[PDB]
Parts: C-alpha cells; structure tokens; sequence
RNA sequence: CAAAUUAGUGACAAUAAAUAACGAUACAG
RNA sequence: UUGCCGUUGCUAUGGC
C-alpha cells in the first residue's frame, strides 16, 4: 500500500471516519490498501480510455479487465463498458469483503459481530473456514457464505462455555 | 463409454401393455428399481411411507410386498441438528435409491436424514444426518455397479457416501440454487443440476472440479430467427437430468425444453422447445368476475399468459439410444437420439398416465437383439417438491407401468 | 483500535442529527405529531443567489 | 376458538369479495357464490 | 386521541398549528364530518349558537407539501384565495389539503392521468366543490386547455423524468406572470445514475432555462430521503 | 388495455423471479396479497409483483391503486405458480413485495429491476 | 463536473495541459467541464491577446452552463452556484477564489500546479 | 555497544489477526 | 390392483 497525498485534510478524516465506522475497519491501512490497488486499476483503465477504438490493447485488455472486475463482483453484469471502471470507487471494493458480506447476508447482527464471527472461525465460504475479515468474496462464493459445520452456530457440538454451564447445572 | 445400444427405431412403440396400478398413497414422489447381473422396485410418498414391490412378474402389474411408514413418532426429542439420529422419517421423504448390488435401499427427504434400509426386511440399519438446518436432500444416485451414493442437498451441496462402510466420502460445493437433480454412471463423474441458476455442472469427484454448462436461449434472437420469414421464449429453471453416456447428457427445463449437451460444448448441442405442450388457459368463468364474455376475454390478453408444461421427469436409459420424458400433459413421450449424436426426435407417446410424473425409469428384459422393457413412472397429482399444481385433470396417485416390446 | 472507531463513529452520527435533519426511516406507527415543536418563524431553506 | 376464527375466515373472504366487486366494472354474482360455498364448507367442517 | 389542542394560525395564510404536547400541522376542513385518507381531525366550537367547525391533520410523511411547510419554506404561493394547478394529483391525499387551504373562494385544478385515482378524485370533488378534477395527461396541456384558465400557482407532484418539460408547458399555458411554481423533485425517479445534488442542480437549471426563477429549495430530509421542493416564480421577462 | 396492464415479457419476468427468489432467501420478501398491502401502507416496499392469472383478477388489482398513491413500482408476472415457486413456498402466491433494506446484499439487483419495470411503467 | 474559470484556462495553456485530459488524469475519472457564460464573457472581454484561450474554451467537449444574473463577475457566480448545490468541483487559480472555495465546506478544488492539475478537497483520488 | 556460525543462534515495525460480541433491567434529564 | 368411498369385473376405471 501507500499513503495518500494530503493525508490529514478534514474531508479525508471524515471520509475515513465514515468508512471505518460503516464497515467496521480497524485502522486506516484497510482503506489505504484497497484504495491503492483500486488506484492502480483505474489508472490503468484511464490509459485504456486514452487509447482509441479498435486498438488491440484496448479491445483485449478492456474486456479482460471488465470481465475480471465482474467476477470479483464490484461491477455488475450489464455494465460491460470501460467508463464504469472509472466510476468505480473504494466502498464498492470493501463491500465485497467477508465481514461486510456476513453482516449483509444476516448471519451477524452488525459488522462487529461479523468480524468476531470470522475471527472465531464460525464462517466458512464453500469448503474452507475463512478466518480473516478482509477476504473479497467473489460473485460465485457470494452464496455459499454460511456457518461452518465445525461450529455451534452451525449444527456442531456446543462450545466450552455452554458445556461447562451444562455440567455445573448438572451438578 | 459411448452409445453402444443403438436400438431406438428398432423396438415397437405404439402397442405397449400399459397398466396403471393405482395405489392408496397421497403424492408418490420417487421410484427406485434393481436388476442383478427376482427384481424389486421401491416407491416412496409424501405420506411418509416407503413401499417395496416385486416387478419381475413381467407380463402383469407389480406386487406389493412391504410397507415402512414413518410419522409423527419419529420427531427427535432435541431440535438440535446433530442428534438427528432417529430411526424413521418425520417429514416428507423425497427420494429413494436402491443399491446396484441390492443389499440396501437408501432414502431421504426434507427431514435432512439419510436412512439406509436393508432390502430383505425394510429395516433401518443406519442413520446419517446432514448436520445442518437447510440440509434437505433432493436427489440420490448410486454410481453404477458400486456402493457409492451421490446425494444432492439444498445447501448448494453434494454429499457422497460409501454405504457398506457407513461413511461419507466427500462434500462438494458449487451450485447457486438448490441442486434439484443428480445423475451418475459407472464412472466417478457425476452430473448435477441446480434449479434457478440455469446451469448444469458435472463433477470430477476425486479431483473435486467441475464443468459448468449454462443455458442461454433468448426470445429476442429466437423471434428474429423466426422473423426472417411463434410462441417460444426464454428459460425458467433447469430441473432434471440423466447422463446418457460418458460424453453426453440431457436436461429437462421449466419452460418445457429438453436439451442435449456434450462434454465438449458449453452451450447445448440440441434443443426441443415444447416437449409436452402448453397448458390450458384459465377459463373465462374463472379469470375475471365481470358479466360479459368480451371483458372476460379481454382479461386473457390473447396469448401472453399461456404457460408451457414443465418436464418434471426425464430418464435416459444408460448408454442407449432412447430416453423418456414426463409431465402432467397425461402422455409420457419417448424420444430417440440420432446415431450421429447431435439431435433427438420424438418416436411415440405413452398416454395412459394421468397426473404429474414424479419419476421415470425402465426395467430391462430380453437378450442382445430382442428386448422388452417395463417403463415405471410414479404418478401423483402434485409436484414432488411443493404443491403449486392446479387443474388436477383426472389424475390418480399410482404407478404407471408400461410393457414395451421388440 | 477497532472499538475506538466504533464509538467515535457512533458519536459522529449522533452529532449528525444535530447539524442536519437525518432521514430516520419514515413513519414508524401512527402519526403522533411533531413531538418536539413547530416553529412558524424559522425557514430552514436555501435561498438562491 | 372455532367461533373466533370463522370471523377471520369470513373477514378475508369478504375482503376478497369486496375487491372483486369494486374493481370489476359491471360485476356478476358468481364469485360471491363461490366464496359463500367456501365459507359454508369451512363452517360445516367444524 | 381524545385530547385537547389549541389552534393557532401559522405564518402561511390558510394553514394552522395545533399545539398540544406534540404539535400538528392542521388545515381547516372544507367538507366537515368525514376524513379523506384516515387522518385525524380536530373539532372546535367556534361562536344562533356556536357551530362545530373542524380541522384536519396534515401528515408530512404522506404529503410532500406538508413536509415542505414544516421543514420551513419562506413562501408558498398556495394561498387562501388563489387558483392552484395540481399536476400529478395521484389521489385525493394532498389535493384535499391544498383545496381547503385555498378555500371556498379559490380553485384547485387536480390533473391526473390514471383512472381509478380519477374516480376517487371525482368522488372527493363532490364534497369539495372547489376542486375541478381533470383526467388527462399533463404532457399535453392542449388536451385540457379548454377547461382551465389562468391559474396563480402550479404545484407539480409528478414523478416522471420529463418533469421540467411538463412544468414548463403547463406554466406557459396557464400560469400568470410572477405566479408561483412549486416543484417536488424526486431524485431517484428522475434518474438514479447520478447523485441527488446533481439532479437537483440540473432541474433548477432546466427551470431557469424555461424562465422560472427559483427562489428557494428545501431538501425535506427527515420525511423523505433524496427529495426536494423548489419554489420559484414565473418571471416571463427578466430573470436578471 | 386489460386490467392487469403492465405485464412483463419473458426476459424481464425471469429477471424479476430471480431477484424474488434471492430476496426470499434474504428475508426481504413479504409474500401474499394482504401482507403486500400491509407493507405497502407501511411504506417498507420497493416494488410489488402481481400475478396476472389468478382466479379473480380484482383480488389483486386493489394493489395498483395503493402503489399509485404511494409511488411504488408494480409489475405483472404472468404465472402465479412460477411466482410462488420463486418465492420458495409450497403454494402459488398472487402478490409479493420487496421490502426496503439498506443492509441488503442484493440492493443493486433490486435497483436494476426497479429501473427496468419503471421504464416499462 | 468541474466549473472552470479564466485563470485556470490561462494557466492550462501556459503549462500545456489539455482540459479534459488533464482533468481525467488528475482525478482518474470521467470529467465534464463547464464554462459558465460569465467565465466566457470574461475570456471574451480579455481582448484579442487571448484569442487562443477563447477558442480553446470553445470546445464541444467542454459543456457550458447558462448563468442568469447581471454583470460578468465569475467569482460571485461560481461561489453562489457551488454553495447552492455542492455537486461541483471548482477548478481555479485565483488566490481569493481559492480561499473562498476552500472555506466553504464539501467543495473540491482543482488547480494548475507544476505541469499537471492538482485536486485538494476531494478525499477519494487514489 | 548484534566478536556464539565450526536443523539451530544471529528482528532492521515488512506482514495479515486479537485485545471482545450480543441482550435484559434500573435510575436520571 | 389402495386410504377411503362409487361404478365394480366374476377386470379396468373416477371422485374426494
Ligand atoms: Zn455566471
């Protein structure tokens, strides 16, 4: 990642305040990392617009870029134009992470409940338990985010607090 | 294995001995059969009963042998998803599957269980729950000449089992709606179809990889293709499969399509748009509520709300040249696939099955050049998943057996 | 570091109700009334030029 | 009870009948007949 | 629910405030003794004996104009003797309140295009005689140019993307010079690809291009997300 | 013009039914006619789907007047059976409603379907 | 959408930056540049020394607004129409207009600095 | 102010996580 | 040939 140009202006501070509060982020490094690679993405798409129609670079790298952006999921299926890559922005990228997605699918009650579910390993996309919150789920892994079968919020055996309370109430 | 049984035009069609043995079970749901290398069959219903039949008395109707009826007694005393280890079904058994060797039948439904019953006594030998809340099983298929079961569960999941070891092999993920149907042959490949994502996937199960096949018919380009000189349109939901051989399969859709797909082409090779007709439009005495026939006819909008029958059962005889389609048009259809394997074509109809066809499969007899088969088809008056079905037009809950010859 | 930004964003969006008027989600139940007063002298609308 | 929920059955059938009757332009009687048959079947079931 | 309030005249003529422990925007009732959309009423006994006259609570979550009034608009042009051309009289919800603000000596022309709302408009305009219901498309003012003459304010609660053209056509036909133009702009129904401030700026630019000088805009935010009322006057010569 | 006028063609119908199924999974769908009119007069609804072939038609034609009053898009799907099957319940439904939610993972899809049926309407 | 004024155009031509391409590689987004009629009046009043600047402002890619007031004071017009609406970027190089615009909140400010455009109060530039 | 090597010691803050999540009740203005 | 019930056949159908 890389720090911004003027990192301490008040619009940037209220921006990062709204982003970290609305998406449950821990520090500025999440925003700065995802915005750095978004800057690379649309700095490339700017050059793909500054070259002309029927350029080989524009044709092939343009449909390649919009198809892998659609498959990451930040771009919808119908807007297959290259100016929407310029209209893309940072919260379109961090709505795709797993903490945001767990909360939006409703397995958690807030983004903080989603973050602690993910870091306590109750969430598995597909086959594998994912355990970091900033995961960038894709458009095919969007619908298999569910509770892990190794976890008491799935169907598994209940954890140590529940079983110790059950044992002490059996005593 | 390619298509080595080229016999589509060979056998007779129009004079089958069709016996519709009506049974007293509300909404039969599945049919499982068996042949060694006496033949038994299995049915199961929405009334929570499994029923064993003998079928080997080929020239006459099948014979009831044994009930196995779950009920409200089998509701677990926990409501907890991993102590679901009871011995009977308390809700909506959807699918049966007989073993290729015939020691067991294995069944399951909306009670998210797999109960494996012995054949000789219809007794529950083992219970395997699917360990989560939405884990309702919707289709079961053994791979042929084996002891390995492929169940398709509504968690967008496909579970695999070894039945004689009472073990689960592999859970494999990747559909996008509920995996409404499954199909397998002797290879360790499998072919599943999820309902509304309009894709059929086939799974290399040891590699745990897949090939996806989407649909993609559009009424814009299709009506332009007809406009170069017409009631046909897009697609609702791919519903049923059967793997014909190890390079091709066939899919039954929600808009009455039957499609033929290869292992080497994403888009389908062949379509057949209307396969069982379009439904009778709702009557003018049951659409509007006005007095005059002119306004009650204006409330039909012409042809805009005629909906096609959807194929709710499809069965390809393995490696053969002929498959059978069934819905609530009353008449099963028999189609043969051409020898160049790029098209199929309607041979004939089997018109003695009034109701929804919740299952089709065939039973073989005769030698390499002279053959006769009995086509079993479970007939209900209600779709095998939800109700949704009005205008029950003379239906009965039975087993439509047909005896086809030559 | 996470709980601090959880609780300085809750403070910020409680201060935002003071400066603007925030769309809370529409009419909850029966329309009870304005619950806080109606000023007939104040006009909080942006005049042009 | 049964007497308490026949009121609810008759309520939602009566709302259905009033919708038919208002938004049809020159109404018939046949759907009021069918809903009367339905509610008498429901009360005779109890 | 059975409580007692004090009625007090607002700054705006023809509308009132009922102070209790929650105060209500309130209008006089032109058809006393019934409610039109289920709002609550207030019956005062004003002093032959005193007569029971009554008042109707204007609900800001069911009226963009009441949301504008109690957010604070410096000048409505809907006044107690005027003629208002209501465009998009989608039912009799706000047209009844505009009608009895305008009073018995003024006229509200309620233009609506759909037909079941038109049937309810005619049955409401029976008991409110100062409503002329006009069932016609506002995109063609010539189709009802014979029924309306020389209005004083236009109110536009249409929710179509060709809003500014509809407002301009109806104003050029029937509005008089330095008359009122009250617009309820819904950003999402104009277009949703741009933000709300972009579409409000474009609509205000369209109004001054059709020579309606905007005086005032209000976002009306606690009652509607991404709405606006723009109050302008029809200048007709010299926005400068 | 019939009574059930703004009917959708087949591509729009399948787009509508796919987002109906996803909202039903995400608990954002209120299904049935009187639940739909309840959520419509409450104001938590983004668009209403009526099926244009139930056994009366005025039984759900009461809802376009409500949608017109509150400026909500309404669209007619030509199959109550397919609408119930998309809703995920074991019966045909004749009307359904997409409730508003901003912690909703399908908001872009719902907004795209709203734009399509509003340019239709 | 970016409101231009006269010294921004003059500094663009003095630094050899294209208007729409300089805006695009400054913001990495698609820009719509707007010349108000008062900015255009000011460029025309600048005389026949500034013919190059006037007929570079006459560009079909640069859209143009219609201000409705007397006089041609572009700083007043830009300040009023930006504090009315808050959907505008202001591209300017006047020190006084830069101080006005960066004192009113929520308004990003663009300016020719060095050999390309810079942007300050827009918090999403990378 | 990193004298140990004869798979291990001998970091250059470079790297993704945590230091809590969800409820109930009471009392204030 | 079945949960009832009807025609039944001395086997096929049709209403819930
Ligand atoms: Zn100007």
């Amino acid at each position: 990642y890389s720090t911004p140009k003027r990192p301490y202006e008040s619009s940037r501070l209220d921006a990062e305040l709204k982003l970290a509060g609305e998406f449950g982020l821990k520090n500025k490094k999440e925003i700065y990392r995802i915005s750095f690679q978004l800057s690379k993405i649309r700095r490339a798409a700017r050059d793909l617009l500054t070259r002309d129609e029927k350029d080989p670079k524009r044709l092939f790298e343009g449909n390649a870029l919009i198809r892998r952006l659609v498959r990451v999921g930040v771009l919808s299926e119908d807007k297959k134009k290259l100016d929407y890559v310029l209209a893309l922005k940072v919260e379109d990228f961090l709505e795709r992470r797993l903490q945001t997605q767990v909360y939006k699918l409703g397995l958690a009650k807030s983004v903080h409940h989603a973050r602690v579910l993910i870091t306590q390993r109750h969430i598995a996309v597909g086959k594998q338990i994912v355990n970091i919150p900033s995961f960038m789920v894709r458009l095919d892994s969007e619908k298999h985010i569910d509770f892990a079968p190794t976890s008491p919020f799935g169907g598994a055996r209940p954890g140590r607090v529940a079983r110790r309370n059950a044992a002490r109430k059996a005593e | 294995g390619r298509v080595f049984r080229y016999f589509g035009d060979k056998l007779l069609i129009s004079e089958a001995k069709q016996s519709f043995t009506r049974v007293g079970e509300n909404n039969l749901t599945c049919i499982s059969c068996f042949q060694p290398v006496r033949l038994f069959a299995y049915t199961v219903s929405k009334d929570l009963q499994l029923t064993k039949y003998d079928i080997t008395d080929f020239s006459k109707r099948p014979k009831k042998l044994k009930y196995a009826k779950g009920g409200a007694k089998y509701i677990p005393t926990s409501k907890h998803e991993y102590e679901n280890t009871t011995e009977g079904h308390y809700d909506e058994i959807l699918t049966v599957a007989a073993s290729p060797d015939g020691k067991y039948v294995v069944t399951g439904g909306r009670d998210r269980k797999l109960i494996v019953w012995s054949t000789e006594s219809l007794s529950p030998v083992k219970v395997i729950p699917t360990k989560d809340r939405r884990g309702e099983v919707l289709s079961l298929a053994f791979r042929k000449n084996s002891d390995q079961l492929y169940a398709s569960c509504a968690d967008f999941k496909i579970r695999t089992y070894s039945i004689n070891q009472f073990s689960q092999l592999e859970i494999l993920y990747g559909h996008h709606d509920i995996v409404e149907d499954i199909s397998a042959l002797a290879m360790e490949r499998c072919v599943t179809v999820g309902a509304r994502d309009r894709t059929a996937m086939l799974w290399k199960i040891p590699d745990e990889t897949r090939l996806t096949f989407r649909g993609g018919d559009e009424p814009q380009k299709l009506l332009r293709r007809w406009m170069k000189e017409p009631l046909f349109f897009c697609e609702g939901s791919i519903d049923v499969v059967s793997m014909v051989d190890d390079f091709h399969f066939i899919t039954g859709s929600d808009n009455g399509n039957i499609c033929l797909w290869s292992l080497a082409k994403k888009k389908p090779i062949f379509t057949e748009r209307i396969a069982h007709g379009i439904l009778p439009e709702p009557s003018f005495n049951d659409i509007s509520g006005e007095t005059d026939e002119e306004l009650r006819k204006r409330q039909l909008q012409g042809k805009k709300l005629l909906q096609p029958f959807w194929i709710t059962s499809l069965y390809a005889i393995p490696y053969s040249n002929v498959f059978i389609s069934g819905s609530w048009s009353g008449s099963l259809k028999v189609w043969k696939i051409s020898d160049n394997l790029r098209s199929f074509e309607l041979l004939g109809e089997l018109s003695g099955a009034k109701g929804v066809v919740t299952k089709i499969q065939v039973v073989e007899s005769g030698k390499h050049g002279k053959e006769k088969f009995r086509i079993l088809a479970s007939i209900a008056k209600e779709h095998r998943l939800g109700r949704w079905i009005a205008n029950v037009s003379g239906a009965r809950n039975g087993i439509y057996s047909a005896v086809i010859d030559q | 570091s996470r709980v601090k930004k959880r609780k300085k964003y809750q403070k910020a969006q409680k201060k935002l109700k003071s400066v603007r008027a925030v769309y809370s989600g529409g009419q909850s139940g029966v329309y009870e009334g304005e619950k806080t007063g109606i000023k007939k002298g104040l006009t909080r609308s942006v005049k042009f030029k | 009870k049964n007497k308490g929920r026949i009121s609810r059955y008759l309520a939602n059938k009566c709302s259905m009948a009033s919708r038919i009757d208002n938004y049809s332009e020159e109404p018939s009687n046949v759907f009021g007949s069918v809903l009367k048959k339905q509610v008498e079947q429901r009360l005779e079931f109890y | 629910g059975g409580a007692k309030v004090v009625i007090e005249p607002h700054r705006h003529a023809g509308v009132y405030i009922a102070r209790g422990k929650e105060d209500l925007l309130v209008t006089k009732n032109m058809a006393p003794g019934e409610s039109v959309y289920g709002e609550k009423r207030i019956s005062v006994e004003e002093p032959v004996p005193p007569t029971k006259v009554e008042y109707r609570v204007w609900n800001p979550f069911r009226s963009k104009l009441a949301a504008g009034i109690m957010g604070g608009l410096d000048e409505l042009f809907i006044a107690p003797g005027k003629k208002v051309l209501y465009l998009g009289a989608a039912s009799g919800t706000s047209v009844s309140h505009v009608s009895d603000v305008v009073g018995p000596e003024g006229v509200v022309y309620a233009v609506e295009f759909s037909h079941r709302p038109g049937r309810e408009l005619i049955s409401m305009a029976k008991k409110r005689p100062n409503i002329i219901p006009i069932i016609e498309d506002a995109r063609h003012p010539q189709k009802y140019r014979m029924l309306i003459g020389m209005v004083d304010c236009v109110f536009a609660d249409v929710a179509q993307p060709d809003q500014a053209r509809i407002i301009a056509l109806n104003s050029h036909m029937f509005l008089k010079d330095q008359g009122g133009v009250v617009i309820s702009i819904k950003a999402n129904c104009i277009d949703s690809t741009v933000d709300a401030e972009t579409v409000f700026a474009r609509e205000v630019q369209k109004l001054r291009e059709e020579r309606i000088k905007p005086l005032e805009q209000l976002t009306l935010e606690p009652y509607e997300r991404d709405h606006c009322i723009v109050v302008g006057r029809y200048m007709r010569s010299g926005l400068k | 013009n019939p009574k059930a006028f703004p009917l959708a063609d087949a591509a729009l119908t399948q787009q509508i039914l796919d987002v109906v199924q996803q909202a039903a999974n995400l608990r954002q769908l209120k299904k049935g006619a009187n639940e739909a009119t309840k959520t419509l007069n409450r104001g938590i609804s983004e668009f209403i789907i009526m099926a244009a072939d139930c056994e009366p038609i005025e039984i759900l034609l009461h809802l376009p007047l409500l949608c017109e009053d509150k400026n909500v898009p309404y669209v007619f799907v030509p199959s109550r059976v397919a609408l119930g099957r998309a809703c995920g319940v074991s019966r045909p439904v004749i009307a359904a409603s997409i409730t508003t939610n901003d912690a909703s993972a399908i908001k872009t899809q719902i907004y795209a379907v709203k734009d399509k049926i509003e340019t239709l309407l | 959408q970016v409101l231009i004024d006269t010294n921004f155009i003059n500094f663009s031509i003095q630094k050899k930056v294209d208007i729409v391409r300089g805006m695009m590689d400054c913001l990495l987004a698609k820009c719509n540049p707007l010349i108000t009629d008062c900015v255009m009046a000011e460029l025309e009043k600048l005389g026949p020394k500034y013919r190059i600047a006037l007929k570079l402002a006459r560009d079909p890619r640069i859209k143009r607004l219609s201000c409705s007031h007397k006089g041609t004071y572009a700083d007043d017009c830009l300040v009023h129409r930006v504090l009315q609406h808050k959907c505008y970027i202001v591209a300017t190089n006047d020190a006084g207009l830069k101080q006005r615009i960066r004192k009113i909140p929520g308004i990003p400010l663009m300016s020719v600095g060095g050999h390309a455009y810079v942007i300050e109060k827009l918090p999403d530039v990378f």
